RNA sequence: UAUGCAAAUAUAAAAUUAUAGUAAUUAUAAAUUAUAUUAUAUUAUAUUUAUUCAUAUAAUUAAUAGGAUAAUAUUUGUAGUUUUUGAUACCAUGAUAAGGAUUAUAAAUUGAAAGUGUUAAUAUCAUAAUCAAAAUUUAUUAUUUAUAUUAAAUAUGUAUGUGUAGAUAAAAUAAGAAAUUAAAAAGGUAUUGUUGCCCACCAAUUUUUAUAAUAAAAAUAACGUGCAGUAAUUAAUAUAUUUAUAAAAAUAUAUUUUUUUUUUUU
């Protein structure tokens, strides 16, 4: 690769753009899993059943010290609104906290609740080059 | 294959700025979401355009013939009912059965985003002139 | 000028022989002569170098629930862990305990030889799963700690050579020393065959034979772990004969013998 | 010549005619087939001593 | 070319080369091999044999008919591979009891036997007196004639083994070439047996006697088991004892010897749990055994080791 | 543009330079160096269709060990820490890609060697590797365009604007297209050869002397100008006269150690 994000970096080659077979594209990389829908808001995204369990991820499976994140494909419950717990999840540059506790959030899972890719930018995580084509894409001002 | 330049470090306070601006993306969604919700229900319990094609048969016959009188006389409220949203209007009318083969084969319908405009409609601008501000997939007035 | 890996190791083996065998000289490896293999890492150095090398579940990784650091850095961010009691109030507590880790002997051929769902594959022979000692499996006591170091870790020192091994194994090697290192003919001669925690289950095989079930019978018969008393064998013979069924009669027999020890010659 | 083929197979196939090489071999000689020490920068690496 | 080498098999530029056979030439096997025909190997497991019988077999002749009739007696004894849980008293008085009504010879010692061996499985002291009481004037005592049935002289010698008793070695003389001659009818667990008693007891020169007797009988050497050889002789402290331990070792094989060795040094290693009574340290005999074993193993090079200190000289 | 003055290559000579003591030589010509409109027959580029192109992450690579129906091994449970250093995040040679331009039709292929991350002798900063659910800047990519539109691994919310700039892409092969071609003569101060060599002024110094703005000459490896020469970016060479940061340049004559272009009365 060209910039290293990863340790990867080293090791991967882009192949130019690359067409891979349907729905399997090396690096599950969600940009769409916070896109809006009224009508689908349950289907979209979400347990293709209403009457499946919530997943592993919602339980404490064994003896457990304490977690630092808990995974992204956990369910927002009423709890998670009610309890005033600490409900973090591992997103870009570090954890995102949900802080601000809402019952709007109920049933979904906390992919949907994290936007992937912000409208924010840092000017200081990109080079000067990066700047002007980000600037020539009319994101960044100047 | 160059080897790869490293990566410049994140930033001071961008960590904070990430919460905030994911925080509050979150909480408009909410509204986003209210409000989309509040148009979706909006459409589907208010009154739409016919959906049948009348420039084709046996739409084009005068109103007071033929399949018009079919609907007038015994279909009149059930397409009521459905507010003329087109897929129970084809519906019903493919099981009122006095039609019957007809429907999808002869009959022509609307496009999609045109049968779509709410009743009363005039001039064709009024697809562009729906709020974008709202999350329904064309399902809002 | 020195650059260790690990500061300190122990021995192998105890006193007693060491001290005098040194008096004979051993051939080392000629390319490599010294060697530090994993079961001379101290007990700290092993604990650390086990809880790394299982990808995410394992302990070692800093968010597999059983991380002991209060503190991580992403990125020049700290993050303070959740401790799990706090983790609990949203997030409800489902735990069974060890014994939801091992299925029974009887599934031992769907899940390809195994009874325990560990993260590391468990041998049963024992030499992969060897510290100094042979490797023996605790069925009751399962951890995800894992104490003994039984487990076959893909990562750890020296690991390689072990992964080679379990490779290697014959088609029925699980199965077989699961078998062998228990189930075994006792010092005196007795054969293995009195057991507490099997008798019930061959008392109701022998009950459900004399009253001629004999469909019953072989269906319990099945779930036997250990060798079934002569007993059992007369019981199920003799319900054989009223019918006639000679083909299961001999099976039954051909069974009991030359396979377990030849309980059924009598 | 050169060889296309080869394969290993039991010296009784072909060996020197019994009245070509010398009387009972097994017997009369001591016979050891080794390696040159030297360098051989050509011919074969092996000799029968 | 590379830090990984070409598998001649699966290289078609290996096999299809001018030193192997190429694919249009044709095909057929070049010649045959008898390997396991010429010469052939014993099968010897790595693993101990899973059904052998592991106890002393004592060999139960009975007449049909004595079978019958002495039945509520002898189940209460031990019969082919069943132990029952009676306790030795109960028998030695049922013996005491009911034996002199039964005219046999042969099934009165038949039954003592079947007795002795009980007591040895449970280890009870008070079951010499039995032989002194009826055996020791017929068979022991002021050159009495009489020659005991073998499954007897057995019994009874596993019992002095089993509870380590100084009365063995009276029985055992009897059975050399002169006395009764039972020695080369004995089983291999019979000497291991012995052998291990004789060690805990610490008589060097029962060993000596006994390692003697064996070799000459032709006991299957290797097949002695190890624990018990180590035992014994751990026991030895005397000079000239030794002397003969280090000429004998050279009879047992080469395998056989490397487990003495991993034996050895387990006992008084990691499994000095695993004896009843600990080990006594024997620091030369340990010493020794080892040093046999790396004498009579292949050996091998290590020459940094070796020529560590090697300085060249230009003398 | 030949009335003053003015001997001067047409060869009488003994290795190069140098006012006749300086350095140790010099000079020289044919090997080699891709484009200067020479000719029918062995048969066609001026058609069609395209162009909004994005995707990588949460560190320990070092050894062997056999079991039922086998003539007997508890070898059940096989237990001797500690002297080395490269493929690593890092300098650490080799090797396969892509890229149409003239061996044609018959019983016949429209894909090439000149080398595109991963591979074998240069070590002497560091564990960075996927087992899920993750963060767009990267030349090198054919997407669904108006009757009916989210049900199983979770699967993309965005750009309707007169088929509309500039600039670009692909094809003569079971398809269907039909008329505006090249050869043969050429030079090297270099010597695996123009990314080749060389030329003067401009500093230091060395050495001989017949001391002219600032002596002359010879050795010489700096610095700074340029680009004089090798038919060399207005061809060079010699004499003559002028000019001048420096090679040199302008004009007047001769001349090829410069490459050639050729009417036997029209
Ligand atoms: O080779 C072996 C292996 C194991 N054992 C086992 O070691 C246990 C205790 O080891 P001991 O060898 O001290 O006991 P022991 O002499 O009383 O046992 P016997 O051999 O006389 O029965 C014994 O009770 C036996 O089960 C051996 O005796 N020999
Ligand atoms: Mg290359
Ligand atoms: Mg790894
Ligand atoms: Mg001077
Ligand atoms: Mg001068
Ligand atoms: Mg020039
Ligand atoms: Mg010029
Ligand atoms: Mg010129
Ligand atoms: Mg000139
Ligand atoms: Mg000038
Ligand atoms: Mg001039």
């Amino acid at each position: 690769l060209k910039i290293a994000k990863s340790a990867f970096g080293f090791y991967l080659a882009r192949r130019g753009q690359r067409k891979y077979p349907f729905l399997r594209r090396p690096h599950i990389k969600n940009t769409h899993s916070m896109n809006p829908s009224a009508p689908y808001f349950w289907s979209f995204m979400t347990a293709k059943s209403q009457m499946a369990f919530l997943p592993e991820e919602n339980y404490i499976t064994g003896d457990w010290t304490g977690k630092f994140f808990v995974s992204k494909r956990q369910v927002y419950t009423l709890q998670h609104a009610t309890s005033g717990a600490k409900v973090r999840v591992k997103s870009f540059p570090s954890i995102f906290e949900f802080n601000s506790p809402s019952r709007w959030n109920i049933g979904k899972e906390m992919n949907t609740l994290t936007k992937p890719r912000m409208d924010l930018i840092d000017e200081q995580m990109l080079t000067k080059k990066q700047r002007l084509d980000y600037v020539r894409a009319g994101l960044l001002p100047k | 294959w160059a080897k790869p330049k490293k990566r410049p470090k994140v930033g001071q306070g961008f960590h904070e700025k990430a919460q905030k601006w994911r925080e509050e993306y979150l909480l408009d969604r909410h509204r986003a979401l209210a409000d989309s919700l509040r148009a979706y229900v909006e459409f589907s319990t208010s009154k739409r355009v016919e959906p049948w094609d009348a420039r084709f048969k046996p739409f084009d016959r005068i109103e007071k013939d033929g399949v018009y009188v079919l609907m007038r006389y015994m279909m009149e409220e059930k397409l009521q009912l459905c507010n003329y949203h087109h897929r129970p209007v084809k519906r019903l009318f493919c099981n009122i059965g006095l039609m019957g083969p007809q429907i999808t084969t002869k009959a022509r319908w609307k496009p999609y985003r045109f049968a779509t405009n709410p009743a009363g409609t005039s001039k064709a601008e009024r697809m562009y002139q729906r709020d974008k501000t709202v999350y329904t997939h064309g399902h809002n007035d | 000028s020195v650059s260790g890996v690990f500061s300190k190791g122990r021995g192998i083996g105890h006193e007693a022989t060491t001290s005098i065998l040194r008096y004979i000289p051993r051939a080392r490896v000629p390319w490599q002569p010294s060697r530090f293999g994993r079961e001379n890492l101290t007990a700290a150095d092993m604990a650390r170098l086990w809880s790394r090398g299982r990808y995410r579940d394992g302990p070692g990784n800093y968010n597999s629930g059983y991380c002991t650091e209060r503190t991580h850095v992403l990125e020049e961010n700290t993050v303070s862990i959740i401790p799990r009691r706090e983790l609990e109030k949203y997030m409800p507590d489902i735990t069974i305990g060890p014994k939801a880790l091992v299925t029974p002997v009887s599934l031992m051929n769907a899940r390809n030889g195994h009874r325990v769902t560990h993260d590391l594959l468990h041998s049963y022979d024992p030499h992969i799963g060897r510290l100094g000692k042979p490797a023996v499996v605790d069925h009751d006591n399962i951890t995800v700690e894992d104490p003994n170091r039984v487990g076959l870790n893909a990562a750890t020192l020296d690991c390689r050579g072990r992964i080679y091994r379990w490779l290697r194994r014959g088609p029925f090697f699980q199965v077989d020393n699961y078998f062998r290192r228990s189930v075994k003919l006792n010092r005196d001669g007795t054969l293995p065959t009195d057991f507490v925690h099997e008798a019930p289950l061959m008392r109701k095989i022998i009950r459900l034979a004399h009253r001629g079930h004999l469909k019953a019978a072989c269906e319990e018969y099945r779930r036997v772990t250990t060798v079934p008393p002569v007993e059992v064998y007369r019981a199920l013979t003799a319900c054989c004969v009223p019918g006639a069924k000679l083909a299961d009669a001999v099976s039954i027999f051909e069974d009991g013998d030359s396979k377990l020890f030849y309980v059924s010659r009598d | 010549q050169g060889a296309v083929a080869t394969a290993e197979i039991p010296a009784f196939f072909n060996e020197r005619p019994a009245w070509e090489r010398p009387p009972l071999e097994e017997t009369l000689y001591v016979t050891t087939n080794k390696e040159r020490y030297d360098d051989v920068r050509g011919g074969d690496i092996y000799y029968d001593d | 070319v590379g830090y990984t080498p070409v598998n001649p098999d699966t290289s078609p530029m290996v096999a299809y080369s001018q030193y192997h056979w190429h694919y249009n030439l044709p095909q057929g096997m070049e010649r045959p091999h008898s390997v396991n025909r010429t010469f052939a190997a014993p099968f010897q497991s790595n693993h101990s044999l899973v059904n052998k019988y592991r106890g002393v077999w004592i060999e139960f002749d009975m007449h049909p008919a004595f079978s019958v009739a002495l039945e509520p007696q002898l189940r209460k004894l031990p019969r082919g591979r069943t132990l029952p849980k009676t306790p030795a008293e109960e028998v030695i008085a049922d013996y005491t009891a009911l034996a002199p009504l039964v005219d046999d010879e042969k099934t009165r010692d038949l039954w003592l036997a079947k007795v002795f061996q009980h007591c040895a499985f449970q280890r009870c002291g008070g079951a010499m007196e039995l032989w002194e009481r009826y055996c020791h004037q017929r068979f022991t005592a002021e050159g009495a004639t009489a020659k005991p049935p073998l499954s007897l002289v057995k019994s009874v010698l596993f019992y002095c083994n089993k509870t380590d008793n100084s009365g063995w070695r009276a029985l055992f003389d009897r059975c050399l070439k002169d006395g009764w001659n039972y020695t080369p009818l004995f089983d291999t667990a019979q000497w291991s047996f012995m052998l291990k008693s004789i060690g805990r007891m610490g008589d060097e020169d029962g060993v000596r006697a006994v390692l003697e007797e064996m070799l000459d009988v032709q006991a299957d050497l290797d097949r002695v088991e190890a624990r018990s050889v180590v035992i014994a002789l751990n026991a030895v402290t005397n000079a000239d004892v030794y002397e003969f331990v280090k000429k004998y070792l050279f009879n047992f094989g080469e395998r056989k010897v490397k487990f003495l060795r991993t034996t050895y040094s387990d006992l008084r290693g990691h499994g000095a749990g695993k004896l009843r009574i600990p080990l006594k340290e024997n620091d030369n005999m340990y010493y020794h055994v080892c040093w046999h074993s790396s004498i009579r193993s292949p050996r091998q090079f290590s020459p940094r080791q070796l020529y560590f200190d090697y300085t060249p000289s230009t003398l």
